[PDB]
């Protein structure tokens, strides 16, 4: 039928491996013979086929990756949010959006870079966005 | 810039650049540094790689500066 | 005058009459 | 010396829907080669011209195009299901042509009494410069 | 041998079109040439250079016959600061009409060409004056080639 | 209409149908033995369905790019023409390079995890056996169409 | 200005002769074929083993060289022409300050001086620069053409004709007609040379159509 | 101090770079495979070289008059 | 009675073969065949690599020079 | 929709089609051909097969794809 | 523990890590010393 | 004066790559290595690493700073 | 001898070359001047495609098997058609 049968602790978590570089592929495990090893560490890095040869193995292999770029893609939102709240002209976009241009993004000025914060309006200042944030937060009433 | 990088990547090939090495491998072993992981031109597929990311990523970048800086000015 | 004359022969025929002779020459056979 | 060749029966050919890789003009006017096998099962493998055709019991026989195109199967049926084979080469007019093992044994191992043609008895760093050899017949590896 | 290339054996039984783009390739390597000798190495360059300055001769007789047939030379030597060179003239049956009258200059009365090799004004240096000048100036040159 | 489609395929209980026996009824005369064994091939093999998968959602994040600049979704967006440029061009990229991964990982099933002996399938025998009428027939129109657009 | 392009001239000289001089020395031989006198002056490769040897010839030193000149000699028929071009118009400055830096470069000359040549032709109107800004386009025509040659190698192109060998050789009324010489792909060497040959002649028709139209469009 | 000044402020600079770089390959050169030690850089070791390129210009002056900063016609291999 | 030939082991060695990879360096003899027939006796074992990831051949006897 | 339309749709229907032309070659391709029988042994991605018959630069799969990019810049 | 540290010593996370330390300090020296076009002290 | 200067300067670059194509099919075909035993022009065969490195030393210093001075005004 | 291979006497005879020609050109034959006392040998060279991996696996200090590309014929060029 359709169940749930799992396993217990399959890869013990520890340091080790990540002390020995390449131990996944037994061919690049034995050490950096020429600068090609260190191009053939990234080529092969994903390749879980190559690693193994079970569909068991690079199933969970596959399967916890995927957590991790579904984990990136939240803190990439994170950000998103956070710098519309403290470094943004939203509320005051809020009020004209018709001639107020959106800017979530500001420069500390060090080398005279802060000519890059445009005069985008609103009292404020900073580089105008594109992404189109701002329509999506007004669409939900934020 | 970037764009144009990629050309030398594509057009030529490994085994004029293994060679060129070569000679500047030897100048390092007269002052002693020589390296150990010894000196190598990136393997034919890599050539091809490294050159069309390159290319694609100076022509997609030239677009957007284009667009980007074009549109904002105008609306 | 001339030049209407001398145009397409060297643009037309002469061509014609060159890829004509070249092409027996070169799939000759002996 | 006991080498009498095979002498190339008209066996019958396997199952096959037939491809467009098979035999073209070239056939009919320079060559083409043909490769006879037995098997002791009836299997199905993969032809070198794409799609699989299955060999039936006993004497097979297949006609193909080029001989790197007879070998590349030739090393598929003596790795995958451990079988002998051979080739030939077939003439317009129809004299066929004894080729693959030449011997009665593969060219992997040693036999007795096979010919050196083409050596040369010294190192490869010692053949004559290109000044050698000018407004002659010879090169240098000759 | 056998066919063409007539220098190349090697290069003739190749049946396929590799022969044809590479008997024009080797066309002119003597060395590599079947069955050279280094007398027949020098005396087909020797004959092959009279070839290279029968080109230059007859390239340059070419210049001094249309801009002399075609060309602004006696009208230009008088004013040389505004008059444009004229190459030659233009004859293509493709031209529709607004192009016919665009590409009519320099004082002419079809369409013709300015030239920018700056032959009109080596020519008033060295002495030349009329018209008249140019066309012995080109048979003798078409001479030389012969 | 998503939530009722849910309800389809059998798991447990009596109800549902059988994904295998859905690909082993469509079988037709030109084609021979239909989708029978395609539902092995694309299940012991992840550039099978990573190939499929690609394909599908390029081809959907074009779609979204369409009909995002035609009916505007989002309050004043369609006067921000600053969006609307990078936005349609944004998922046109996207879109672009997802299909072309598709290409890769397809070409990568064919060499690694096909296998004509185990995973036997017909209609992916019967492509492979005419792939030279294939090639050359898509070779004649984009010669046909390059002469007469460019 | 005259200060920083005389380097980029300089650092051409350097490179190009570095190509060269780095293929006639190693002409004979190097360690990565100590043998290449055995084989010519011009020879494809000698095959993916030992890590690859593509582009190993002497004649492919000569190959990666051209590109150094012709992009060498583009710096200084560049220089040349700016700064004349400014000094005839009587506007010196306009070069003293705008070649220190690139923009100004590509915005100053390029873009600027170009105005009057693709306006050769328009919906509205043609003018005697026509034939020079057809010639322009035609530049750059060929100039993309030559990439073809350079970037894809010859193995693909070959597997391509088969299949059209194949189809020739099936389709009724056709195959009543049969090549006298069998059709195969360029060869590797000359997929080079003739990408070369588009290279070189679309690089100097594009820029012999600008350096004349641009000039003689205000003679001045 | 317009280039002068700061040319030899780099040129002390650069070879600071240079000469303990120098240090730590032949330090390590003598090991049983001088490929790990580079990928995995022994920090302990590059700790007590880092310093030894305040001194460059006089350490280097010295081994070129003792002739060690160059060799002869041993070159590959060893 | 004929003594051994060649080095006997881990005699450091300078290579001489002009066309080799390590010519100008220095290897470790790990065994001297000692059939006469044989064409290239000393097998040479280095600490480099060369282009195929080889680090071992054979050698002749007088392309190395035996440095101590 | 007038006919400076046209035309550029037809330019689309065309870089599409060739650059389905490249992947689909590919696809099919990737285990053998007429050039070279046994090219599934040679893996996903091999740079060639030496410069034998004429030249077998850029045969694998991987090359395709490798040639596709541009002409998914392109259209 | 010896692990974590020998990780951290392998080259990419050196580099970040010095790299980092080189920008902070070429950033704070243009910050007090700005413009800086010429080396005005002797 | 653009038409003529341009001119001979790609004449010119065409012409001396030549010189140096031609260079190398002289150490192909017709060069001797005896009889032209340790002269000027076997040395320059001799430590041709002395003169590939260097040359590879002066591209690269003009190379980054004329590029860099350059992006530093750009 | 439309291509011509050529196998030196550096050859240990290892039997890596014979078992990676695609077209069945080298072949083995005894010899005396090796520990394994056989020697590599090339004489079917019509059918030789070029295709260098014949001498991408002989493991010595340069090579002992080489091969140099001459004219093409119908089979040194791979034609099916
Ligand atoms: C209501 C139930 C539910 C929901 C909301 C999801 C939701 C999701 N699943 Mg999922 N999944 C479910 C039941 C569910 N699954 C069940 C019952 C199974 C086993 C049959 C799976 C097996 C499964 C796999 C194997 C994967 C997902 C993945 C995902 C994520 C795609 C992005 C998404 C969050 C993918 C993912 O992103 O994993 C991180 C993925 O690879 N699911
Ligand atoms: C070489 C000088 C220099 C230095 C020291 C920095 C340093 C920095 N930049 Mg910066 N930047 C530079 C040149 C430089 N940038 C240039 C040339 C541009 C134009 C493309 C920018 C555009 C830029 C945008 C932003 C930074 C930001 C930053 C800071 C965080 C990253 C960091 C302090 C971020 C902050 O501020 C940020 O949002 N930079
Ligand atoms: C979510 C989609 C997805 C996923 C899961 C993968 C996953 C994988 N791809 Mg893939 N690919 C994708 C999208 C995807 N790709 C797309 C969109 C394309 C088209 C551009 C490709 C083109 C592609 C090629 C051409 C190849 C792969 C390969 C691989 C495998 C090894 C990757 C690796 O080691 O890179 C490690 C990561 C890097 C090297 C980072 C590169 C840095 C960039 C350039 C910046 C891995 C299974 C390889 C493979 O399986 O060979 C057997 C291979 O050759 N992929
Ligand atoms: C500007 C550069 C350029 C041009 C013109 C082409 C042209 C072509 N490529 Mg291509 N290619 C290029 C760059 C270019 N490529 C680059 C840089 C790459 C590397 C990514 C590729 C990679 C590539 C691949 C991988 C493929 C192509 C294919 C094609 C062909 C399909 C288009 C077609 O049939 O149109 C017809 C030809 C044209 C539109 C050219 C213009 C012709 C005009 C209309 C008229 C020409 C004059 C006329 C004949 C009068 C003659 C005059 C007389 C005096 C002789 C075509 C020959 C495909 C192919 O051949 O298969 C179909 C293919 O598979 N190319
Ligand atoms: C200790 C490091 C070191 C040293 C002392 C040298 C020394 C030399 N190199 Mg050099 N080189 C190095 C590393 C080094 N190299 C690295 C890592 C690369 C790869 C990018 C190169 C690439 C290279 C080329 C391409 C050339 C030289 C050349 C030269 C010579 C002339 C100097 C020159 O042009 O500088 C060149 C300077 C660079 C290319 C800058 C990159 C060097 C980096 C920044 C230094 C790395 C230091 C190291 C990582 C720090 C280790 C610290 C330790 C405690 C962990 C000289 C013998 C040239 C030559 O032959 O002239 C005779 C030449 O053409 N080298
Ligand atoms: C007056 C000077 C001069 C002379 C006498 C020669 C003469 C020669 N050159 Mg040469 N060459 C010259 C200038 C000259 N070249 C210049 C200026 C360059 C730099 C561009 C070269 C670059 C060059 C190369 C790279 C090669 C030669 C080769 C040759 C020899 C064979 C040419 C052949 O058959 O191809 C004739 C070619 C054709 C008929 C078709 C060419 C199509 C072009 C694109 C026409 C435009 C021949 C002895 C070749 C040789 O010896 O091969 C072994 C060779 O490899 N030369
Ligand atoms: C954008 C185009 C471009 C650029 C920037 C270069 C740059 C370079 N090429 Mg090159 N090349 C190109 C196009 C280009 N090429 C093309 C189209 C071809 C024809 C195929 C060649 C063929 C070619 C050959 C054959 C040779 C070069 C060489 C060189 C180097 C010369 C030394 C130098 O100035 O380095 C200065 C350094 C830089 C410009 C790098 C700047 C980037 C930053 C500083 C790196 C770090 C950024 C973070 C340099 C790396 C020669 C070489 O190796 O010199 C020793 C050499 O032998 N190239
Ligand atoms: C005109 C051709 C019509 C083509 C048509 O209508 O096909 C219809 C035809 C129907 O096949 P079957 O009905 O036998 O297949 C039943 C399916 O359920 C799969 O078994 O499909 C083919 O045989 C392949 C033809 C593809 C031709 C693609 C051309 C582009
Ligand atoms: C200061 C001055 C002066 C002087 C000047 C001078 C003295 C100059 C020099 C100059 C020079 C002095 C230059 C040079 C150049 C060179 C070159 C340009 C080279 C070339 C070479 C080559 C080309 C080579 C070739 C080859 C090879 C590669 C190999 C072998 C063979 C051969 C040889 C062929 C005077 C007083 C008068 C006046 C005032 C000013
Ligand atoms: C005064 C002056 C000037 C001039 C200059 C000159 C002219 C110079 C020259 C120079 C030269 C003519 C040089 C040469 C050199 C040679 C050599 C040979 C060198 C060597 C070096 C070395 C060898 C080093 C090494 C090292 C060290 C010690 C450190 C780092 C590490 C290493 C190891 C790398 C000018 C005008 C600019 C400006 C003003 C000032
Ligand atoms: C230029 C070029 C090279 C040469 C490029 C090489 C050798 C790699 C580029 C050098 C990289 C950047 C190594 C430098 C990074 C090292 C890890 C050192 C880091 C130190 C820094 C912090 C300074 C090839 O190898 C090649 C191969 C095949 C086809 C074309 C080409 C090709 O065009
Ligand atoms: S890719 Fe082409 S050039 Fe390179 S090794 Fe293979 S055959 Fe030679
Ligand atoms: S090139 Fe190919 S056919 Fe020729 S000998 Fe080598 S492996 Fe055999």
């Amino acid at each position: 039928e359709v169940k749930i049968v799992v396993d217990r602790d399959p890869v013990k978590t520890s340091f080790e491996e990540w002390a020995r570089p390449g131990h996944f592929s037994r061919t690049l495990a034995k050490g950096p013979d020429t600068t090609t090893w260190i191009w053939n560490l990234h080529a092969d890095a994903h390749d879980f086929d190559s690693h193994t040869g079970d569909l068991e193995e690079i199933s969970r292999k596959v399967f916890s990756a995927h957590f991790g770029q579904l984990s990136i893609i939240f803190l990439w939102l994170s950000g998103m949010y956070f710098h519309g709240a403290r470094f943004s002209n939203y509320e005051a976009w809020l009020s004209d959006p018709t001639h107020i241009g959106p800017s979530a993004q500001v420069v500390w000025p060090i080398v005279g870079q802060e000519i890059l914060n445009g005069d985008v309006g609103g009292g404020f200042r900073g580089i105008q966005i594109t992404s189109g944030f701002f329509q999506l937060w007004r669409a939900s009433g934020i | 810039f970037v764009w144009a990088f990629s050309l030398m990547f594509l057009f030529s090939g490994r085994g004029y650049w293994q060679e060129l090495i070569e000679s500047i491998v030897w100048a390092h072993n007269k002052l002693k540094v020589a390296p150990a992981t010894q000196p190598r031109a990136l393997s034919i597929i890599q050539g091809r790689a490294v050159g069309v990311t390159h290319y694609l990523l100076g022509g997609i970048a030239t677009t957007w500066a284009f667009f980007l800086a074009r549109i904002i000015a105008v609306g | 005058n001339l030049p209407s004359i001398f145009v397409p022969l060297v643009g037309l025929v002469f061509p014609a009459i060159a890829m004509t002779s070249l092409f027996l020459y070169v799939q000759k056979k002996k | 010396g006991f080498v009498p060749p095979q002498l190339d029966p008209s066996t019958p050919s396997p199952i096959f829907g037939g491809s467009t890789g098979g035999l073209l003009r070239k056939a009919q006017v320079e060559e083409f080669y043909v490769i006879t096998w037995t098997s002791p099962k009836e299997q199905v493998f993969e032809m070198p011209t794409g799609g699989a055709a299955i060999m039936r019991e006993g004497p097979n026989l297949l006609k193909l195009a080029r001989k790197e195109q007879c070998l590349a199967l030739g090393n598929r049926l003596r790795s995958k299901y451990k079988i002998a084979y051979q080739f030939y080469r077939v003439f317009p007019n129809g004299e066929v042509q004894y080729l693959h093992p030449k011997d009665g044994v593969y060219p992997e191992k040693v036999n007795a009494g096979r010919q050196g043609v083409g050596q040369n008895f010294r190192s490869i760093g010692k053949n004559v410069s290109p000044i050698e050899v000018k407004f002659t017949g010879k090169n240098s590896f000759d | 041998e056998l066919r063409f290339p007539r220098f190349s054996q090697g290069l003739a039984q190749d049946p396929t079109t590799r022969r044809i783009w590479f008997g024009i390739a080797t066309a002119h390597d003597f060395e590599s040439h079947d069955d050279i000798t280094e007398e027949r190495l020098y005396q087909n360059i020797f004959a092959s250079h009279f070839g290279q300055l029968a080109i230059i001769f007859l390239w340059t007789s070419g210049n001094l016959f249309h801009v002399a047939w075609q060309g602004n030379f006696e009208s230009w030597i008088q004013d040389p600061l505004h008059v444009r060179p004229i190459a030659h003239a233009i004859w293509d049956p493709h031209f529709g009409q607004p192009a016919v009258e665009a590409f009519t200059r320099g004082g002419a009365a079809g369409p013709v060409n300015i030239a920018y090799s700056g032959v009109y004004q080596w020519w008033y240096t060295i002495g030349l004056r009329t018209n008249e000048d140019l066309y012995t100036g080109a048979l003798f040159l078409l001479f030389l080639s012969t | 209409l998503f939530l009722i489609a849910g309800h389809m395929y059998r798991t447990n209980w009596g109800i549902g149908h059988g994904l295998k026996d859905i690909l082993e009824a469509h079988k037709g005369p030109f084609t021979g033995q239909g989708h029978k064994g395609l539902y092995e091939i694309l299940t012991t093999s992840w550039h099978a369905q990573l190939s499929l998968n690609l394909a599908m959602l390029g081809s959907t994040t074009i779609v979204v790019a369409h009909h995002m600049y035609s009916m505007p979704p989002y309050p004043y967006l369609a006067t921000d023409y600053g969006t609307q440029l990078s936005l349609f061009t944004h998922h046109m990229w996207i879109g672009g390079f997802l299909i072309v991964g598709a290409a890769a990982h397809a070409a990568i099933f064919m060499v690694r995890d096909y296998d004509p002996t185990t995973r036997y399938n017909d209609l992916l025998d019967r492509v492979l056996r005419h792939r030279d009428a294939i090639i050359s027939h898509l070779n004649w129109v984009c010669i046909f169409l390059g002469f007469h657009s460019f | 200005g005259d200060f920083l392009v005389h380097h980029a001239i300089a650092l051409g000289l350097h490179t190009t002769t570095l190509i060269l001089v780095k293929g006639a020395l190693d002409a004979r031989g190097s360690k990565l074929m100590p043998d290449k006198k055995d084989f010519g002056y011009s020879f494809p490769c000698d095959g993916p083993g030992r890590g690859g040897t593509c582009d190993i010839s002497a004649w492919d030193a000569f190959y990666l060289a051209v590109f150094w000149m012709l992009n060498t000699i583009g710096w200084v028929t560049f220089y040349w022409h700016w700064k004349h071009i400014t000094l005839w118009q009587g506007n010196v400055s306009q070069f003293n300050e705008s070649s220190t830096y690139l923009m100004g470069w590509l915005r100053d000359y390029l873009w600027l001086n170009s105005s009057q040549l693709i306006n050769g032709y328009n919906p509205f109107g043609m003018n005697s620069l026509s034939v020079w800004a057809w010639m322009f386009l035609f530049g750059h025509l060929v100039w993309a053409t030559g990439f073809m040659f350079l970037i894809s190698w010859r193995g693909y192109w070959q597997e391509l004709i088969e299949t059209l060998a194949w189809a020739h050789e099936r389709t009724p009324l056709a195959n009543l007609i049969r090549w006298r010489d069998k059709p195969v792909a360029l060869s590797i060497v000359q997929a080079r040379l003739v990408g070369l040959a588009h290279f070189s002649v679309g690089y100097i028709f594009t820029y012999a159509a600008f350096l004349i139209a641009s000039t003689s469009g205000k003679f001045g | 101090g317009e280039f002068i000044t700061p040319g030899v402020l780099f040129l002390y600079i650069a070879g600071w770079i240079g000469w303990v770089g120098r240090s730590y390959l032949i330090a390590v050169s003598g090991e049983k495979k001088p490929a790990m030690r580079e990928i995995i850089i022994d920090v302990e070791l590059a700790a007590r070289i880092i310093p030894r390129g305040f001194i460059w210009p006089v350490a280097a002056y010295r081994e070129l008059i003792n002739g060690d900063l160059v060799v002869d016609d041993a070159d590959i291999g060893y | 009675k004929p003594p051994p030939r060649g080095p006997k082991r881990g005699t450091k060695v300078k290579i001489l073969r002009r066309e080799s990879y390590w010519y100008n360096g220095t290897g470790s003899v790990v065994t001297v065949d000692q059939d006469p027939n044989t064409r290239y006796p000393v097998v040479v074992r280095f600490a480099k690599v060369n282009y195929a990831g080889v680090s071992t051949n054979n050698y002749a006897l007088d392309e190395i020079k035996e440095v101590a | 929709l007038g006919t400076a339309d046209f035309l550029v749709h037809h330019i689309h229907a065309f870089t599409i089609h060739v650059t389905v032309l490249i992947l689909l070659k590919g696809v099919l391709f990737a285990r053998s051909s007429r050039l070279i029988p046994d090219k599934a042994n040679l893996g996903f991605r091999f740079p060639c097969d030496g410069p034998g018959r004429g030249g077998t630069c850029q045969v694998s799969a991987w090359d395709h794809v490798f040639l596709g990019l541009f002409w998914m810049y392109n259209a | 523990m010896r692990d974590i540290k020998t990780y951290l010593s392998v080259a990419p996370v050196l580099s970040t890590l010095w790299f980092g330390a080189l920008a902070g300090l070429l950033i704070e020296i243009n910050r007090l010393f700005p413009d800086a076009l010429s080396f005005p002290f002797f | 004066q653009a038409a003529l200067y341009t001119h001979h300067q790609y004449i010119a670059g065409f012409i001396m790559t030549g010189a140096f194509a031609h260079g190398a099919i002289f150490f192909i075909r017709d060069y001797n290595p005896e009889q032209n035993e340790d002269n000027v022009l076997a040395r320059m065969l001799d430590h041709k690493e002395a003169i590939i490195s260097h040359l590879s030393w002066a591209s690269l210093f003009l190379g980054f700073h004329t590029l860099g001075l350059y992006v530093h005004n750009d | 001898m439309s291509h011509s291979v050529k196998i030196y006497d550096t050859c240990i005879g290892c039997t890596q070359c014979v078992r990676a020609c695609p077209t069945d050109v080298l072949e083995m034959i005894p010899w005396d001047g090796c520990k394994a006392k056989q020697i590599a040998s090339a004489p079917r060279t019509e059918d030789c495609v070029g295709c260098k991996r014949c001498e991408s696996a002989c493991p010595t200090d340069f090579l002992s098997v080489r091969v140099y590309l001459g004219p093409e014929t119908t089979r040194s060029m791979a034609l099916s058609y």
